[PDB]
């Protein structure tokens, strides 16, 4: 023998959707963080008045 | 905080700033104040070594010290008058058990203010191409920018290689015709004398088989000093 | 060559059709000054900001990011090509240690990966189908010869320029350019002579030259520098004066080492008579053969004598006295245990790199040892002989002049190997024949005073001597070690038996 | 005051044999032993472990590793006399 | 604890019985050895010396060569002996001796023993055979000087010197 082979190889990235399209769902989850609180804001002060 | 007052010259206790009163500023201790100009008037990286853990090498320690730590410890102004760039790149070649990694340990961690990044042999090498090599520039990438955006003056960065002969050998004779260890070394060389001409590092290697090591790396400026350490004489002993 | 096209006024080449050069390549031995050059180019010469790539910096694990990082380099310079066809700001690229990224495509040994063939993307990008003009690219390599030549042919890269070692006086410019500032603020004495250095630096190049300088400033400060404090004094008055000589001696290796004649020369040369003069004169008449004549670019000499005559030492003397640019000693010391192939290979490297110079001299010491030779029965290695005997009759290219010596204590073996027929000439070393000649020699040495000289001298002249030096030294020495009276009697009695 | 971690190499000789450009080309994959002797005697004190090693063919092992402090003590156990037996 | 340098124990192997004095021969000989180490220690312009000990067979040669070193009290002694080299092809054999000399060339001075040379270099009379390589390496090393300032002696033994005149190592 007298054999030394030490080797390397390269990676295959699984198609993780591979587009920005993920953002739109992320935009919906923005808005549900965003547009919800003022309901309570005006709710508690509607209840004050 | 007033430090010294001089008259127009006697040094006085209370005086009167007038139009033609020149004033100098100096950043305090443990200060992060970057003052520039020369309306100023200090950093010395070595505060204490009395003696550290060593005997017999009072010649060799003297040589290494004067060569690669004197440019550091000097008036900066005169050295830029001198126009010389600091030597970097210590090498140590000898037989085993002669106290080399001890020596390397003490200077980096006991002599001067930094934490050195140390590779224990290779930690570098990896199954994937390019990221092992990239770890090299992951080493240098905390000190390079630092010089870029502080210029000449900087806190010293250090790299200690150890048993470097394993990772580096003469090209063309490496594990067959092309070689596995060839591209790591072509990066290392590319950075140390690299096109950026960073001045703020010393590379400390150590070996027991220095002939293997490539002259290409050993010529001055990449590693300038190849220093033998050997079996001590009795008085050192 | 490559910047005329930049500098000229545009109309002139507009009448021509030449597509302006893509790139260059420059190479040579290390520490020789090439990366300096490649900084200043692009620092000074162009109005642009360069992008540097370090050699492997391209490589990444995911299969397409390697190439997809190369096209990143050239997208700017191609979009401006598209936008502005005729001219552009000359986006330039700097590779470093390019040999890894580009080597011959048909070698996967040790790689076992296809990503060596990124190169196809590279040169298919550079000229490609899409010509890219108004870009410059420069390569840098220690190893010129491993590159796929598909990108060395002209128009992808025109120039193979090899930066060699500095010339002695050019070395002076390399030196003076550094010392300009050091002198300008008058931290340099007028006593040091840069020429005195530069002649005393045979092969120092570039960084190797600058190393002593950097060291010199260190050694010069350190005196005025000086425990716990390790104070740096305030004293600013200093200069390195004739300490560059001292460190030139001790600290660096040349990087091409000949410096040591010491192992060859313990005692120099005792000038012990007429023969030594005849020899050395024959020698400085022989060295001139090369230098004067262009029809004998190769010349070949033997040194014939008995053993223990120091022939191989004065060979080195005459070499340094020839004062050629490149000299070397092929020793069996440096080559030990080498099987005949490697024992040839070392020699191979010697003559091939020696030919590089416009001249050199080389000595071959103790060929009887180099090519292993023992009677009990003839036995030796032939391959070295064959190679060597060819090398003698290999004429270097285009009058790059050579001188060779070989040494033996025995010619009677050689006339059967037909080596000296191939050698041009041979010169004899007679060894010391008589008491007067000898006594003169050792009184040049000393270590017998006049009483001892005479005490010897009575009975020497009546006798006939056949001796050589290398035995005599050990004799006088070991005899010397004895007690004072005994010294000379023992010397004598040893000579009775040795030369008989 | 930390506690020991002992590590146990059953066969040393196969892993590490002399790295001196011997036994063919550079030993067998000698990068390993370089890493190791940098690790145990490295720039860190690492006062808290002992590694045990065992061979039936000791001479191969590199003296670089065997010196005092990386491994000081190489002992031989030999076929016992009647009492041990 | 043994060491990289000399041992107290390498000797008791080779001299088991010590050296008993049977006469003036023993005196003259080892006194010459003492003379030689003082030559090397004291002198300059003989960085090396070279001696061999001829004897007939079964006349202790190696013992003397050891006791000389043991009396010289030079700091670095590694004997190079065949017993530690067995079966070796000539290549690895010469590597071993050179390894010895290169370690020795580190120290400021040293004493090296070759013993049973005629067995170190393969030798047989019949259709006479030997290793050429080990020969050549050996005797250039005998002719070799270490880096300056350093000093050594090379002691050798054999039971026959006639063939060595024939093989032109004796000079
Ligand atoms: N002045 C000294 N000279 C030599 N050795 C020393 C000295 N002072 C301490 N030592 C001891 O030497 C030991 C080994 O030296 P060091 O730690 O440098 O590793 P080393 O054995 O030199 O490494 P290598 O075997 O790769 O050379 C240290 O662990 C220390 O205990
Ligand atoms: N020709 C030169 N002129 C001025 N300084 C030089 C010269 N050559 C070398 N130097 C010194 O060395 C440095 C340049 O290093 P150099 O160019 O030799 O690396 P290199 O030749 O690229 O090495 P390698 O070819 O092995 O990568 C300069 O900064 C200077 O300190
Ligand atoms: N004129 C001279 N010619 C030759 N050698 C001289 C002369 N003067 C002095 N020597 C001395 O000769 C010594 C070198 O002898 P050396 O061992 O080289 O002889 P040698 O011919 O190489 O021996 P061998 O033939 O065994 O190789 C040097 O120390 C040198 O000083
Ligand atoms: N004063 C002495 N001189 C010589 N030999 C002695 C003396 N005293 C004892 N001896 C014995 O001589 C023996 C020498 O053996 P040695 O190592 O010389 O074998 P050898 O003679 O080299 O073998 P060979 O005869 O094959 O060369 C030692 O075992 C030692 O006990």
């Amino acid at each position: 023998m007298a054999e030394d082979a030490d080797m390397r190889n390269e990676l295959e990235e699984m198609q993780r959707r591979a587009d920005q399209l993920a953002d739109e769902s992320l935009e919906s989850t923005r808005r549900m963080l965003q547009l919800v609180e003022e309901s309570k804001d005006a709710g508690i002060r509607t209840l004050v008045m | 905080l007033v430090k010294d007052i001089e008259a127009m010259r006697q040094k006085i206790e209370v005086g009167l700033v007038v139009g033609n009163s020149q004033v100098a500023f100096e950043k305090a201790e443990n200060s992060s104040l970057n003052l520039i100009g020369k309306a100023k008037t200090i950093i010395n990286p070595d505060w204490n070594f009395e003696k550290m853990g060593i005997g017999g090498l009072d010649k060799e320690f003297s040589d290494i010290f004067r060569r690669a730590f004197a440019s550091r410890v000097f008036p900066p102004e005169i050295v830029e008058q001198m126009g010389c760039k600091h030597v970097k790149g210590i090498l140590l070649y000898g037989p085993p058990g002669c106290g080399k990694t001890l020596l390397a340990r003490q200077i980096g961690k006991m002599l001067n203010a930094r934490e050195p990044k140390v590779v224990n042999g290779p930690e570098i090498l990896n199954k994937y191409v390019g990221e092992s090599e990239a770890n090299i520039r992951k080493l240098f990438a905390d000190a390079e920018e630092e010089q870029r955006r502080l210029g000449a003056n900087s806190g010293l960065h250090i790299i200690i290689f150890d048993e470097i002969d394993a990772i580096c050998k003469q090209r063309g004779s490496m594990a067959g015709s092309t070689g596995v260890h060839d591209t790591v070394v072509n990066q290392l060389l590319s950075k140390i004398d690299g096109v950026e001409q960073l001045n703020n590092i010393l590379v400390i290697g150590m070996t027991n088989r220095p002939d293997l090591i490539d002259e290409a790396l050993l010529r001055p400026g990449r590693l300038e000093v190849k220093m033998e350490i050997g079996l001590p004489d009795e008085k050192g002993r | 060559r490559a910047f005329a096209s930049r500098v000229f006024p545009p109309e002139i080449v507009e009448q021509m059709g030449c597509k302006h050069v893509k790139g260059i390549l420059l190479y040579g031995p290390p520490g020789c000054g090439k990366t300096l050059l490649a900084r200043q180019i692009g620092k000074m010469l162009n109005a642009r900001e360069p992008k540097v790539v370090n050699g492997p910096e391209i490589l990444n694990k995911y299969v397409g990011e390697s190439e997809a990082n190369i096209r990143k380099l050239f997208a700017d310079a191609e979009e401006e090509q598209r936008r502005l066809g005729a001219n552009s700001g000359l986006h330039i690229i700097i590779f470093d240690e390019i040999d890894a990224i580009c080597k011959q495509r048909g070698s996967m040994a040790g790689s076992t990966g296809v990503h060596d063939t990124v190169v196809n993307q590279l040169l298919s990008k550079i000229d490609g189908v899409e010509q890219l003009n108004n870009i410059l690219v420069i390569g840098m390599t220690n190893r010129p010869d491993l590159i796929d030549e598909a990108l060395l042919r002209p128009g992808r890269l025109e120039v193979k320029m090899e930066i060699g070692l500095p010339d002695e006086k050019g070395r002076l410019q390399i030196l003076h350019i550094h010392t300009a500032r050091m002198r300008g603020h008058q931290l340099l004495s007028a006593d040091v002579d840069i020429k005195e250095l530069a002649v005393e630096t045979k092969n120092f190049s570039g960084a190797e030259l600058e190393g002593l300088v950097r060291a010199a400033q260190s050694t010069a400060m350190n005196r005025h520098i000086i425990v716990d404090m390790e104070k740096a004094e305030s004293l600013q008055v200093t200069r390195g004066d004739f300490l560059a000589s001292l460190e030139n001696d001790i600290k660096p290796a040349f990087g091409t080492n000949q410096e040591d004649y010491a192992s060859y020369i313990m005692n120099g040369i005792i000038k012990w008579g007429d023969p030594v003069t005849r020899v050395l004169d024959d020698g400085e008449l022989l060295v001139q053969q090369t230098k004067n004549s262009d029809r004998t670019p190769l010349v070949s000499v033997l040194l014939e004598g008995p053993p223990h005559s120091g022939k191989t030492a004065l060979a080195a003397k005459i070499a340094e006295e020839s004062n050629f640019p490149f000299i070397k000693i092929c020793s069996p010391d440096k080559m030990i245990g080498f099987s005949e192939t490697a024992k040839c290979q070392a020699m191979k490297k010697i003559f091939d790199d020696a030919y590089k110079s416009q001249l050199s001299c080389v000595v071959v010491d103790d060929i009887e040892r180099l090519l292993d030779y023992v009677p009990i029965g003839p036995r030796f290695s032939n391959l070295v002989l064959q190679a060597l005997l060819v090398l003698l009759k290999k004429a270097p290219p285009q009058g790059r002049k050579l001188l060779i010596i070989g040494t033996t204590s025995r010619k009677d073996v050689l006339q059967e190997m037909e080596m000296l027929n191939a050698f041009s000439t041979t010169i004899h070393v007679p060894n010391i024949a008589t008491g007067e000649q000898l006594l003169e020699a050792l009184e040049l040495l000393g270590n017998f005073k006049d009483k001892e000289r005479t005490t010897i001298a009575q009975q020497v002249k009546g006798k006939k001597v056949w001796i050589g030096i290398k035995k005599l030294l050990m004799l006088i020495e070991m005899s010397l070690q004895m007690d004072p009276e005994y010294r000379v009697r023992k010397f004598l009695a040893l000579l009775r038996e040795e030369g008989a």
